């Protein structure tokens, strides 16, 4: 350093290239360098490219401001680096270009815009490809936060330890973390996809879980800190993130641990309430003011109009569904149990006129939900929307059938009795609201493989076990189809306590033996296993019940938000109203909030990210581990200082 | 967690009962013995005491599938949610 | 009783693929033609078992696993040396040492 007898810069470049930090903290800063102008910002550009977070953190230290800096020429350039270490954004950029760029195609923001709105989703608008950004970059500054724009530049060109620098610094850090989050498990999808080296897809994963959880415990921080502003924190409408709260991008990035919280579920739990202030008892005064329009104006409302706000509480909704369902299963029960006769009864108009209104309300909202085909593939990704579909078109060519000769009569009334099954099953997606109802629910989903798992075996013996008996018992059978049904029949109830020793010939002493053997093996073994296996995976299963029916809480509330105010069966009023109006969200899904409630909610995240880092370094410090190592390392240090002091002889 | 068990027995075995009755069953006038007929049976069938008209053969069918998942899937995590709830 | 099942499980896997690459192609039903074909033949593994190799690969495989072994024992080391127990006995021992040498220092009195 000394003996090139240069300009600071020089040294300064020195000690970058070398990446010796400690040298430049301190030979080269010391008491009045005369830096040039211009020559800090030169050294933080040349620090960005070549991944140095320890001289970036020195530099910003030294009245470098990432304010001043920061332009759309040196962004530009920073995405067009080279020397760092592999990224895959040359190929996502490829991919939504759809390789019609030439060779060495000089990347532009707008190219970075349009990855960032492929990687997102489908309803994410990117800053960048907004027209008055367009605008300014055709005719071409200042950016007004610019570390989200370093962070995304650190999460795209995989360099982790810049972007867990650029987190921490500046407003809205929970938005930062779950973008990140979000970007990392699609870039993770997207490399997985292509075929990559293979390493990429098990880092980015491990990226997205890093910001994952530090998006979990900084909410856990504000949470315990102050609750009305971690709460209003969860809901305003983001500005620089294409318009969304911080609820919706967790729900978007899959992140159950996020909503699975004790705050997001208290937020959720006043969305579900809507405008009533009834906490302590809902449920049945809820369907007494629906039963009761007098009863209402006694409830209490948060800060004439009452009926009107009432009836678009989502609670409220849900019960009224509840209701209408009911009154049709009744209905249904019966249509089925008396006589039918040639032409419908008026019960019997009132079920097909609901089972119509709730296909068309299905088909409309998957009419509302860009291209048709990817509609039709994003609905039917539900089991209940299948079934539904299947139960409704064999409805409805019960319906036709029914309305025909009396052959044909009757078995339209006997795909009815079968039909009817389905409806009175379908009273465990309604539980499902419940909240114990739903993880049991869950619960049996999950254990119905490992029971089809031991069917399998018992089919085989029972088949086995029949086609033994009923070989040796009836020799001079003719072939007939009375054949195929002797071999299952009989030994199947015969495992359910119907077993008859009166109903079971040369060699016909053998068939009681079989049967010991086989009820020996069958109702003993094979079941005693079940409720083993059963038992012993049980607590991992009613955890994740638990963790998935407080993620779906979310869905089913947005779910009955968006659900209009009147029930299926007396849904064909709304389902005109909007037939004339197209020809002519307050709260619930967001929250509005001026400036002022705006900078105060930043300071607060601010000092709650401040005061996290600190505790967790306090934590840190005073753990055994870290005061063993540092005794360990002084008294090694003293022991060779006192050896020297004791090397040293005067007398 | 009996209680709880009981009401989804209680929904399964309403649905088995009243498909079965309205199957075998089709020229009955509306009266009470129609709603002893959809409960009584299914409901001693479950405990060992098991036992033309169109589409009669859907019958035993539904049967076999009623008790499997009536008898089996739901009996067993009964046993285990008394198991791991026992020592608290 | 399951890991252990597991684990035979997939320690049985190995016989049963090489059983299945062993048997002739056809299967029992019909394997009368492989049964005497075999027979005329009588008197008239290049996957699957093993991987014959080059030279210059065997040397590339040779020094990948020197620098596996190497890597293994220097983390080896690395990790012992770093536990709470070793940090815990040197300290002590230097400790004491240091303590014996200071009292030896403090007993000269050339005041
Ligand atoms: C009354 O007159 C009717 C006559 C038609 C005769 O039809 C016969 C045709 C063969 C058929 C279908 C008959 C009886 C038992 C049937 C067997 C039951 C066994 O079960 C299985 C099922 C499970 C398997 C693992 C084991 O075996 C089948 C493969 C086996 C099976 C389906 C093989 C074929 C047999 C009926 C018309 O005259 C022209
Ligand atoms: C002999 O002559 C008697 C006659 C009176 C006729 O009374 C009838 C009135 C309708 C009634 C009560 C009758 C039979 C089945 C009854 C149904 C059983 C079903 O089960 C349920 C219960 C559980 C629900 C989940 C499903 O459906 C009910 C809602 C359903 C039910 C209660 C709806 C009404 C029906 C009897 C007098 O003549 C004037």
């Amino acid at each position: 350093l000394k003996g090139a007898n240069a300009s600071a810069p020089d040294q300064l470049s020195l000690a970058l290239a070398w990446n010796r930090v400690d040298i430049a903290r301190s030979q080269i800063f010391i008491y009045g360098q005369q830096w040039p102008v211009g020559s800090l910002e030169q050294a933080m550009l040349d620090a960005l490219v070549l991944d140095r977070v320890d001289f970036v953190k020195l530099l910003i230290e030294n009245g470098v401001s990432m304010h001043r800096f920061l332009t759309i020429s040196r962004l530009e350039e920073l995405y067009n680096t080279r020397h760092g270490p592999s990224n895959t954004l040359y190929h996502l950029v490829r991919d939504v270009k759809k390789g019609n760029l030439p060779p060495d195609y000089r990347i532009s923001l707008i190219d970075i815009g349009l990855v960032i709105e492929y990687l997102m989703g489908g309803a994410y608008r990117c800053n960048y490809t907004r027209k008055r950004f367009r605008t300014l970059y055709h005719n071409l500054n200042h950016f007004p936060f610019p570390f989200h724009e370093l962070m995304v530049w650190a999460v795209l060109m995989k360099r982790q330890k810049m972007a867990l620098f650029f987190w921490q610094h500046g407003e809205e850090a929970m938005a930062k973390a779950l973008v990140a989050c979000k970007l990392c498990k699609a870039m993770a999808h997207e490399a997985s996809e292509n075929d990559m080296v293979d390493d990429i897809s098990q880092e980015l994963n491990h990226n997205s879980r890093d910001f994952g959880q530090l998006a979990v415990e900084l909410l856990d921080q504000s949470y315990k800190q102050d609750e009305q502003l971690a709460m209003k924190l969860l809901t305003y409408e983001l500005k620089n993130w294409s318009n969304a709260t911080c609820l919706q991008l967790a729900v978007a990035a899959k992140h159950r641990d996020f909503i699975a919280h004790t705050c997001s579920q208290m937020l959720l739990t006043d969305m579900w309430m809507g405008r009533l202030r009834m906490r302590k008892n809902s449920g049945l005064k809820v369907i007494l003011g629906i039963l009761l329009p007098p009863s209402i104006l006694s409830l209490e409302f948060k800060n004439g109009r009452k009926i009107y706000e009432f009836y678009n509480a989502p609670i409220v909704k849900f019960w009224f569904y509840t209701l209408a369902y009911i009154g049709y299963l009744m209905l249904f029960n019966y249509i089925v149990l008396v006589k039918m006769e040639r032409w419908p009864s008026t019960q019997e108009w009132i079920v097909i006129s609901y089972i119509f209104t709730l296909g068309i309300e299905k088909m409309r909202e998957i009419l509302m939900s860009g291209k048709l085909l990817q509609k039709v593939k994003v609905w039917l990704q539900e089991y209940w929307n299948v079934t539904d579909l299947i139960a409704i078109l064999l409805f409805s060519v019960g319906m036709i059938l029914r309305l025909q000769d009396q052959p044909f009569r009757s078995d339209g009334r006997v795909i009815y009795c079968v039909n009817i099954i389905y409806w009175y099953i379908r009273l465990l997606d309604i539980f499902g609201v419940n909240k114990y109802l739903g993880p049991y629910v869950m619960m049996i989903g999950k254990m119905m493989i490992d029971m089809m798992y031991f069917v399998i075996i018992m089919l085989v013996v029972l088949m086995s076990f029949g086609v033994a008996r009923q070989a040796i018992l009836f020799p001079n059978e003719e072939p007939s189809w009375k054949l195929a049904k002797n071999i299952f029949y009989m030994p199947y109830w015969m495992i359910y306590g119907e077993v008859f020793a009166d109903q079971i010939k040369t060699g016909a002493w053998i068939v009681p033996a079989i049967m010991a053997c086989y009820l020996l093996v069958a109702n003993i073994l094979l079941v005693n296993l079940l409720i083993a296996v059963f038992n012993n995976t049980f607590f991992e299963v009613k955890s994740i019940s638990n963790q998935v029916w407080k993620f779906q809480r979310y869905q089913l509330i947005m779910t009955f938000h968006e659900r209009p105010v009147l029930p299926p069966p007396l849904i064909i009023f709304s389902h005109m109203t909007m037939i004339f109006q197209h020809v002519c969200r307050d709260y619930g899904l967001k929250l509005f909030i001026t400036d002022d409630e705006l900078k105060k909610v930043h300071d607060f995240e601010e000092q709650c990210i401040e005061e996290y880092f600190r505790e967790k370094d306090d934590r840190f410090n005073s753990s055994n581990d870290e005061r063993i190592r540092v005794t360990s390392e002084r008294v090694e240090n003293m022991s060779m200082r006192l050896e020297e002091v004791n090397e040293r002889e005067h007398s | 967690d009996m209680m709880y068990f009981v009401i989804i027995m209680l929904v399964v075995l309403m649905s088995f009962g009243v498909a079965r009755q309205a199957i075998l069953f089709p020229n009955e006038e509306p009266s009470w013995k129609l709603a002893k007929n959809i409960f009584y049976m299914p409901y001693w069938m479950i405990y060992g005491e098991v036992f033309c008209k169109t589409g009669a053969w859907i019958v035993p069918a539904i049967m076999a599938c009623y008790l499997l998942v009536a008898n089996i899937l739901l009996v067993n995590l009964l046993i285990a949610v008394f198991n791991n709830t026992f020592f608290e």
